[PDB]
């Protein structure tokens, strides 16, 4: 035989309840957090960095030397 | 001054609206315009729930402010218990029964 | 005793999936519907002016 | 056992997991053996056999926890006939492609992508995600 | 009075499968079909 | 017989009979010309040839979705069905006066046919905005047909609401006070409220849009000092509650499915469920010019309208959580009405989070007039509404016809309908915020393959309907006929039988004070 | 002064997005002003800065409709 | 909810067949229109 | 004048199966049918009106 | 509230008809009489055809499609001015 | 609200009430298997009694499964309270839902 | 311009359409969280055969459901409206321009200076040069300049159109007898383009907008050109 | 059989012929404003009040001569009329929302100003005063017949509706005249526009309303009133009420304010 130890009992559902609903907010943020740098910032890098070094005349004579404007050939 | 002409209801109310009138005079109530009152509603003093047949749905508010109505049919013979609270009700056929 | 679903789920859920595939295959790629993918890594520019 | 419909009134009998004492037995009507079954259980139920405890339980229960709590291969069949109509509506659409829309615009030809996609190029489309960013000016190709 | 119980309680009959079959069909498919025909009424129109 | 039954009803049970049978037949011409659009827009190109016809198939598919197939349906069919026999009354409190609003719809319906034939029909979207709806850009009958269908819709809608309104106050067992009433009962009131302030509103401005097309007067015309904005606002004035009436009867719906299927006596939250529908209904009516971001009013105006409308979420939230909180410890029955709650419970969030981001008239500047107010729309419409339709179809048909559907052919009807709506609608989220405007026939180059995929999605959704209409018919051509149905102690419209009788509670219920 | 003008300032009279009254309110000025002045044997040049103004903001076919009206003597507004 | 076998069995050729009505009172008026558009555009 | 009110109740709680919008005898019938006749000649001819309007005639 | 009065003794009808020949239909030959005395006509206006009033974007269903409803020859001009 | 002692002790002397009718019965197993828990072997005790005074082995062998489903996925509970009911089960001549075959489909 | 298979917004070309750029970031992580933290849930309710059917109590977590939302919206609105306010701010514009809505085309007029005015229509697809983009080009392109704050004023001659440019982050609607004003800034030069935003009838379609952002000396010389 | 205390109603043709009698009036309405015919219309019109005459008919035999209207029947046909005046409100109420946005924000196309250029207002001292009186008049004499009924008292009940229905006639007269003399119209821009619509909804109320009193003194000649039961009554009475109340506010917006 050996007799078995008396396990929980009670509020059994409510312990599951407890456990999973902290997981619940660790994945919701996790994918929040992820949206935030994956996205987000890289969004912000992304531009920031694009004009740092950005010259609109030097863009616009490129524009105008493939022809794409009515007004400046 | 003076004059009457007008009707009155004990003069001229018939059908229906008649035989509520007359009812409520007697202090009856066969057409259910008011709410029946509990008794302790125990085995010896059931909740009688008068019907004109052998069956009649009654609804239990078990506990006052309850949001839930418990239904069931209540049946000619021994009183039978809200299923949620136990409350004894008992049908008495007549009062009502013509 | 075994219902329909005993005599028949295999059958039923093998032909399913399997029809679907092939026709939905079939469709999208054989009958010059117009998706308009990204150029992006596919194209090659031409000169155009 | 034959519920009737014009019962409904009457209190009835259900399997349920959370109702596991419903309000009537499954069987109300006894023969003779039965009967005499009943009389039995009125005396100590180590008297009884496996046989008589199972047929006491059959009377009172319809179907036991495991029965009813059982699962099934429906999900086959349900998944298996989606699929099923869902390929037929493929039909349909191969139906309207080949005999409801006519040629798409010649703006699709290859050529004309090809062109279309070196003028977005040079008027810098999406310069700093979208299009353009992915373009290589300088090696004259898409960035690996 | 009224008829009453299943099969009773609508304006249709259900006492044939393959009469109510025609029934639905004729009732679903006039209003599915209508929109088309009010479409072809407009390009035929001019 | 028939006549008396069918055409001279004063029994709340056949004239929701008629409500269901109306607004089926409806749905599948608004289906139809959902069907019609999609072809339109399957491939880039023209499809019709005509784009004044694209525009009288995309108004059309509006008003018959919403006017003859949602609220018939819903308020018309559900609540004459389920109402009297909820709250143990023998019928409603105006039971012929009932049966004129039913009879408004076949000739309302016909009015709105016939203004796609006349002329080159009613093409100005389902706002009917001015100058475009008035008698130079839409000369002829087309318009003045439309908006009469609208008057008779309105008058229909109008006096239901004050039969609803009287029956849920004054038929009730004496004893049982209105915080004992079923939430589907409350989302009926609550919904009849707004029917009731919102669309007298909604009948004087397209009076008034009637005048200016035929008596000379100038309400909404510059020439005369006239306003096309004035228009705007009373319709949106109406337009915003009319938006709630079509969800609240679902969330009514919704909630009884729920409990059900979890096998609980009761929702969750009860009152705050109660709480959560009035203060819906209350913000419905402060918040309508986040339809008109675009129209040059001033910034604070357009600050206020954002802040109202975000204040939505607040109630709204609770009854998502509620009714999660009403499946927790369930004892779940995985029917076909559940799978359409459950359906219903995360797709209406997805629509509800869009209308959110639509609510900043910051970012719907860029928003406004594309297809993402489309995506919004029809996640809350077609898989909330439709959705919320389909479960309380097929949870009370048993009760309705004594018959049960084949739980199996079900199930296959929703897995299919879900992957073909979501195939439809969620690609066009991307068309929205890549700029592709509403109310177009053709499209750029670049929008094609989004919508391609959607008009494909479109196709699997018309096979769920085609296989619904068998599933009904296979029902009554089998005749299993209903034996015993669970939980009737809290579900009293179960308790008279499937179907129940012609004439029921004559004599009432009865119910103690205590 | 100002034979400087790029285009009509910001005007704190009229702040919103709405700025038709900004257009006909310079326009009436204007009219005003030269009126003002020619009956008094005066110099139209003071009210340079509303034509500027007016011709700046309001469309073409308002202003054109408008001098239509004022020539055939329908014009509604008090000048 | 409980149920009795059905009072007219509707056995599964008695399916297809009802399903194959079903679909065609759908398809064909739609697809007859459809089909002959390019007729209508331009008579 | 004087007050008939207790005839009136007599005649329409006579128990003959008619229903109250019949109640009334003969008149109530023609009036009755002459409604029923308008209102159904009506509809056809509005239907013959949107056919009509529903084709160019120039 | 209040105004410069009492009443509330013997009542109900009384009072109300008390209230309709003692004020209120006095009042109505107060303002009859003083309708009287500011009848007799104002000359009609002067015409000048401002685009913002005698609006025709649709003729009207009845007569010649340029008379309104209640058209005064007198008082409202046409369009193109007063009549005769 | 009330301790769980408090709680098990109330459920016991509902069960032990010498005349409880099979109406009560019912009543009781039917609300208890509402609540977050499996019931304590002392109040399943006093249940299987209150079948062996109204003569109804069947609804002892149904509140047995009842224990069993309620412990769901806790594959533990149910050997626990079997071991600690073997006294009674002996006594009264029960048999497990297991013994009968029951557990089977 | 969109290009095929776009998920997101056309890049900004201007400074308010990037920051309405990340303040939709900011929101849609948010509206990520709630209909994961929505999803995660509704599938732990289903997903055991534990029970609990008696009442529970309301009354303590429907703060917490009342509170969370209220304190989010609050994250949301903070910057939302801080944009609204920016969009409508004191600007100082160095060109108005007008635009009228016609069925269906667009005119344009510069009359700061001299009384230039001119249409603007889509080019039909049969007219299209190679390279150019169906529905999308218009014979003559609105010429401003880059760089430079401009006051756009917003009409329309008949019935409602809408102007939009969405990768400026311009959407204004065109009501006759109305002028709505807009302020434009493109940081870039280049071509940017947007199609009419309120049904407007049978071309509603078709009729786009096409603007050219190039430096003001070339904008000069093209307004003279143009008279 | 019935043990409660509501009316069932017998099957009625009525809905259906009013129904049908909604579509001849729309779609007469249609023809009369695009093909030039009436007939329709008159059509529509004609079954329109034979629905109307029918339906309220057998109301009043349901009540006076069948005894449905118990208690519980009347309180729900208090509410439903309160309900549908509560409807009456909101539709003035658009037309009062056009008037409020035209006058407050005048467009250029006006002057810029209002009244607009070229309105020549009516004296709102002089017809519109006495119209005032009148209408606020007969709200003092229909309160003085709802005392003499329920005092039992018939000869002045019959004398007070007189009085209020020739006041209701007078009010309906004087507003006819008014409109026979302005020297504005509905063509006249939003100012015609605003002030024939709104004030012309309002005198089809008093005509309905003051039918409606019609209606109440014929019944009352024919002693279907009693003392204490007498709803037709009371609800012509409300609405009378409010008809008088639209008015005033017409009076302080349109004919004063607003000139
Ligand atoms: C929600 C309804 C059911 C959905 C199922 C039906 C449809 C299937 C889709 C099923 C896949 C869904 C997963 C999320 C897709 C979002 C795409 C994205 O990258 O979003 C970006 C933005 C645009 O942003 C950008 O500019 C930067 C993107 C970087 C571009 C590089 C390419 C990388 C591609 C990665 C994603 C590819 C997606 C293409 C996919 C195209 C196929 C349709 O678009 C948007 O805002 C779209 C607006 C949607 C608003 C509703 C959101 C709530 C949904 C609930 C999800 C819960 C968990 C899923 C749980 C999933 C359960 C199944
Ligand atoms: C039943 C239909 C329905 C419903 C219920 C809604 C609900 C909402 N709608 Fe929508 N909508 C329409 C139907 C609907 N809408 C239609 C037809 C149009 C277009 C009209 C036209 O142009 O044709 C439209 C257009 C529309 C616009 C116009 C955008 C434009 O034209 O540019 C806006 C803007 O604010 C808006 C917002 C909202 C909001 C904030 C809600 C809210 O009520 C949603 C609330 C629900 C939730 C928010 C999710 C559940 C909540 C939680 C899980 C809690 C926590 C959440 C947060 C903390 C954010 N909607
Ligand atoms: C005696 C005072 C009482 C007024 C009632 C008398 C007239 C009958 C009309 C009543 C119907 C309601 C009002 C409709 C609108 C117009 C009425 C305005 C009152 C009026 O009669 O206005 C007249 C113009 O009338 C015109 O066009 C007349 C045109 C009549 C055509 C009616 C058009 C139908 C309108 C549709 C109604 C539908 C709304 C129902 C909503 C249903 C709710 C859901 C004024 O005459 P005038 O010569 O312009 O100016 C005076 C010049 N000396
Ligand atoms: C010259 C012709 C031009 C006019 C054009 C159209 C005319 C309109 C007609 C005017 C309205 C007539 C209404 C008469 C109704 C008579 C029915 C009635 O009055 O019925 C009463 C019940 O009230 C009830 O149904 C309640 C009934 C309420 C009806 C409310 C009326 C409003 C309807 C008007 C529609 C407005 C629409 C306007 C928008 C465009 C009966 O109960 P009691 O009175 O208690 O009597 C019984 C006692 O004897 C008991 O002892
Ligand atoms: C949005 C919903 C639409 C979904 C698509 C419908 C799917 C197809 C249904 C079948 O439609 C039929 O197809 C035929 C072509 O296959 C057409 O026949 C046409 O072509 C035949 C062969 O070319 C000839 O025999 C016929 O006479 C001629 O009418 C026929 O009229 C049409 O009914
Ligand atoms: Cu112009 Cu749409
Ligand atoms: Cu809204
Ligand atoms: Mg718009
Ligand atoms: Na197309
Ligand atoms: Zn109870």
């Amino acid at each position: 035989s050996t007799a078995l130890a008396k396990p929980q009992m009670r509020g059994l559902l409510a312990r599951r309840l407890r456990f999973h609903i902290v997981g619940a907010f660790m994945v919701s943020l996790g994918f929040a957090t992820f949206y935030k740098f994956a996205v987000a910032e890289k969004r912000k890098k992304a531009y920031a960095d694009f004009y740092r070094n950005y010259d609109s005349m030097k863009d616009f004579e490129e524009m105008r030397k493939a022809g794409i404007f009515q007004s400046a050939k | 001054a003076s004059g009457g002409g007008v009707p009155t209801d004990e003069e001229q109310a018939t059908g229906l609206e008649r035989e509520v009138m007359l009812a409520a005079r007697k202090g009856q109530d066969p057409y259910n315009i008011l709410a029946p009152k509990a008794t302790s509603g125990t085995k010896e003093d059931p909740n009688l729930v008068p019907s004109i047949t052998n069956k009649r749905i009654v609804g239990c508010i078990c506990e006052e402010d309850n949001s839930t109505v418990i239904w069931f049919w209540l049946h000619k013979g021994e009183a039978q218990r809200c299923p949620s609270c136990g409350t004894h009700y008992k049908l008495v056929p007549h009062q009502l029964a013509h | 005793a075994p219902d329909f679903h005993d005599k028949y789920g295999n059958a039923v859920l093998a032909s399913g999936a399997t029809f679907c595939v092939a026709v939905w295959v079939y469709m999208a790629t054989q009958i010059g519907i117009e998706w308009n993918p990204s150029p992006v890594g596919r194209v090659t520019p031409k000169e155009w002016r | 056992s034959v519920v009737k419909s014009e019962d409904y009134a009457l209190p009835s009998y259900v399997d349920r997991r959370d109702y596991p004492l419903p309000d009537v037995a499954h069987v109300k009507n006894l023969s003779a053996s039965q009967k005499a079954l009943k009389e039995k259980e009125k005396a100590s139920w180590s008297s009884l056999s496996i046989d008589e405890k199972v047929e006491l339980y059959r009377l009172k229960f319809k179907e036991s926890f495991a029965e009813m709590n059982r699962s099934t291969n429906e999900w086959k069949t349900v998944v298996g006939a989606a699929m099923f109509f869902i390929g037929f509506t493929a039909l349909l659409l191969i139906w309207e492609k080949h005999y409801v829309y006519g040629p798409i615009p010649h703006t699709f030809e290859e050529e004309w992508v090809a062109k279309q996609t070196k003028r977005m190029l040079d008027m810098k489309v999406a310069p700093i995600q979208g299009f353009s960013a992915k373009w290589d000016y300088d090696k004259n190709e898409w960035k690996k | 009075h009224y008829e009453e119980g299943p099969g009773k309680n609508i304006p249709f009959s259900v006492e044939n499968k393959w009469r109510l079959l025609a029934m639905m069909t004729l009732f679903f498919g006039s209003g599915f079909a209508a929109p088309f025909f009010i479409v072809r009424h407009q390009l035929l129109k001019k | 017989m028939f006549i008396n039954r069918w055409l001279f009803s004063t029994n709340h049970k056949d004239i929701g009979t008629l409500y269901l049978l109306f607004g089926a037949w409806a749905g599948m011409v608004g289906t139809a010309l959902s069907l019609l659009i999609r072809a339109e827009l399957g491939q880039p190109g023209t499809l019709l040839g005509d784009d004044q016809i694209y525009n009288v198939v995309v108004t059309a598919h509006a008003f018959v979705m919403i006017f003859f197939m949602v609220m018939p349906i819903m308020i018309g069919g559900f609540g004459n069905w389920l109402v009297p026999l909820m709250i143990g009354a023998p019928d409603m409190a105006f039971p012929r006066m009932n049966n004129m609003s039913f009879w408004l719809l076949p000739p309302s319906f016909l009015l709105l046919l016939a203004s796609s034939m006349v002329e080159a029909g009613a093409g100005t979207g389902w706002t009917v905005y001015p100058p475009l709806a008035g008698n130079l850009a839409h000369a002829g009958a087309s318009v003045d047909l439309t908006i009469f269908s609208l008057h008779l819709a309105g008058v229909s809608s109008i006096l239901g609401a004050i039969n609803f309104i009287t029956t849920i106050i004054n038929m009730k067992p004496p004893a049982m006070s209105q915080y004992q009433t079923p939430l589907f009962v409350w989302s009926v009131m609550i919904t009849a409220v707004l029917l009731l302030l919102s669309l007298p509103v909604l009948a004087a401005g397209i009076t008034m849009l009637l005048t200016d097309r035929n008596l000379n007067t100038t309400f909404f015309d510059p020439a005369g000092g006239g306003d096309p904005i004035l228009y705007q606002h009373l319709f949106w004035f109406f337009g915003h509650p009319e938006v709630y009436i079509l969800i609240l009867p679902g969330f009514g719906m919704i909630s009884h499915i729920v409990t059900y299927y979890s096998g609980k006596k009761e929702p969750f939250g009860y009152m705050g469920m109660v709480w959560a529908m009035m203060s819906i209904g209350f913000l419905g009516f402060i918040v309508w010019a986040h339809h008109m971001f675009t129209v040059g009013m001033d910034v604070d105006t357009r600050a206020y309208f954002t802040s109202a409308t975000m204040i939505i979420a607040i109630p709204t939230g609770v009854k998502v959580f509620s009714w999660l909180a009403t499946l927790h410890g369930g004892n779940i029955k995985w029917s076909p009405a559940m799978m359409w709650a459950l359906g219903f419970i995360f797709l209406f969030t997805v629509g509800g989070l869009t209308g959110i981001v639509l609510a900043n008239s910051s970012l719907d500047i860029v928003l406004h007039d594309t297809y993402y107010v489309v995506a919004h729309f029809h996640y809350v419409l077609s898989m909330g509404a439709v959705f919320a339709i389909m479960g309380g179809f097929v949870h009370w048909f048993p009760l309705f016809s004594g018959y049960t559907l084949n739980d199996t052919w079900a199930k296959i009807h929703f897995a299919i309908m879900f992957v073909g709506v979501n195939m439809t609608f969620f690609p066009q989220h991307f068309l929205g915020l890549s700029g592709m405007p509403r109310r177009y026939s053709d499209y750029p180059d670049a929008y094609t393959m989004w919508n391609t995929i959607s008009s494909m999605g479109s196709f699997i959704s018309l096979t769920a309907v085609m296989l619904m209409v068998f599933i009904i018919w296979e029902a009554f051509a089998s005749k299993r006929e209903v034996l015993t149905v669970d939980l009737t102690t809290t579900n009293l419209e179960w308790l008279n039988g499937c179907p129940p009788p012609y004439h029921t509670f004559e004599e009432p219920t009865y119910v103690n004070l205590k | 002064k100002i034979k400087n003008y790029q285009t009509a300032p910001f005007d704190s009279r009229f702040p919103n997005q709405n700025q038709t009254r900004n257009c006909w309110q310079n326009y009436l000025d204007f009219h005003r002003c030269e009126k003002a002045m020619t009956a008094k044997g005066g110099d139209v040049s003071v009210c340079e800065w509303y034509r500027r103004v007016y011709k700046s903001l309001c469309p073409i076919s308002w202003v054109s409709t408008w001098d239509d009206r004022r020539a055939e003597g329908t014009f509604p507004g008090k000048i | 909810i409980t149920a009795k076998p059905a009072k007219t069995p509707t056995s599964p050729k008695e399916q297809a067949i009802g399903l194959s009505v079903t679909f065609l009172s759908f398809l064909l008026p739609a697809g007859w229109v459809l089909y002959h558009l390019d007729n209508y555009k331009k008579s | 004048f004087e007050n008939r009110v207790a005839e009136k109740q007599k005649l329409f709680q006579e128990d003959n199966g008619l229903p109250v919008h019949l109640k009334g005898g003969a008149t109530d019938n023609i009036l009755y049918r002459v409604t029923m006749t308008l209102c159904l000649g009506g509809t056809l001819y509005s239907l013959y009106c949107l056919g009509w309007a529903s084709f160019p005639h120039k | 509230a209040s105004a410069a009065k009492g009443d509330h003794g013997g009542t109900g009808a009384r009072t109300w008809r008390f209230l309709t020949f003692g004020l209120a239909l006095p009042s109505v030959a107060l303002c009859t009489l003083n309708s009287w005395l500011h009848s007799g006509h104002r000359e009609r206006p002067a015409f000048i055809p401002y685009h913002h009033l005698r609006i025709r974007t649709k003729p009207f269903s009845w007569g010649d499609g340029n008379h309104t409803f209640f058209h005064n020859p007198r008082v409202n001009p046409l369009p193109t001015g007063y009549e005769k | 609200h009330e301790t769980d002692e408090e709680f098990d002790a109330r459920w016991v002397t509902y069960f032990n009430k010498p005349d409880i009718d099979a109406w009560e019965l019912r009543k009781g197993m039917n609300t208890l298997v509402g609540y977050d828990l499996v019931p304590e072997p002392k109040i399943i005790d006093a249940a299987l009694r209150a079948c062996r005074r109204l003569n109804d082995f069947a609804s002892a062998v149904r509140i047995l499964e009842v224990v069993k489903d309620k412990a769901g996925p806790h594959k533990e509970i149910y050997p626990y309270v079997i071991q600690e009911l073997r006294p009674t089960l002996n006594e009264l001549g029960i048999s497990t839902p297991e013994e009968l075959g029951l557990d089977k489909v | 311009m969109a290009y095929p298979m776009q998920l997101g917004f056309q890049d900004a070309t201007s400074p308010i359409m990037e920051e309405l750029l990340h303040f939709h970031d900011h929101t849609l992580m948010i509206v990520f969280l709630i209909s994961s933290l929505v999803l995660y849930i509704i599938s732990l309710m289903l997903t055991t055969k534990l029970t609990h059917t008696s009442t529970m109590d309301a009354q303590e977590v429907e703060t917490i459901w009342t509170i969370l939302p209220a304190i989010i919206l609050i994250l949301i609105a903070l910057p939302s409206l801080r944009i609204l306010y920016m969009m409508d701010e004191i600007n100082n514009p160095s060109l108005t321009v007008k635009t009228m809505g016609h069925q269906w085309y667009w005119s344009y007029e510069y009359t700061d200076y001299e009384d230039l005015s001119f249409d603007s229509y889509m080019i039909p697809t049969s007219e299209l040069k190679p390279g150019e983009l169906r529905l999308l080009e218009v014979d003559n392109r609105v010429v401003l300049p880059m760089e430079m704050t401009i006051r756009m004023l917003v009409s329309s001659e008949d019935v409602l159109h809408s102007w939009a440019v969405p990768s400026l982050g311009l959407k204004t609607d065109a009501i006759p007898g109305r002028l709505n004003q807009t302020t434009l800034m493109s940081s870039r030069p280049g071509l940017y383009y947007g199609q009419c935003s309120e049904i407007c009838g049978s071309n509603h379609s078709f009729m786009p907008i096409v603007l050219e952002l190039v430096p003001l000396k070339y904008f000069e010389k093209w307004s003279a050109s143009m008279l | 059989h019935q043990t409660h205390a509501y009316h069932m109603v017998n099957p009625s043709p009525w809905p259906l012929t009013g129904a049908l009698s909604a579509l001849l009036m729309t779609s007469g309405l249609t023809m009369w404003f695009h093909f030039n015919s009436m007939t329709l219309l008159m059509i529509g019109l004609t079954t329109n009040m034979l629905t109307m005459y029918q339906w309220w008919r057998d109301v009043i035999r349901e009540s006076t001569f069948q005894g449905h209207h118990t208690p519980a029947v009347q309180k729900g046909l208090r509410y439903g009329m309160i309900l549908f005046i509560i409807s009456e409100v909101l539709f003035f109420t658009g037309f009062f929302w056009a008037f409020y946005h035209s006058s407050l924000a005048p467009t250029p196309e006006l002057g810029g100003c209002w009244p607009p250029t070229g309105i020549h207002p009516l004296n709102p001292l002089e017809v519109p005063l006495l119209n005032t009186s009148v209408l606020l008049a007969s709200g003092v004499s229909i309160t003085w017949a709802h005392h003499s009924l329920m005092e039992g008292d018939r000869k002045h009940m019959l004398q007070a509706l007189f009085i209020t229905i020739t006041l209701g006639v007078y009010f309906t007269l004087l507003q006819a005249s008014e409109y026979y003399e302005a020297p504005f119209t509905i063509s006249d821009g939003v100012y015609g526009s605003t002030f024939f619509v709104a004030t012309g909804f309002h005198g089809l109320h008093v005509i309905i309303g003051s039918t409606f009193l019609i209606v109440c003194f014929f019944r009352q000649l024919k002693f279907h009133f009693t003392s204490n039961h007498h709803f037709g009554f009371e609800a012509a009475a409300w609405y009378w009420h409010f008809v008088d109340v639209v008015w005033l506010f017409l009076y302080v917006s349109i004919y004063w304010w607003g000139s």
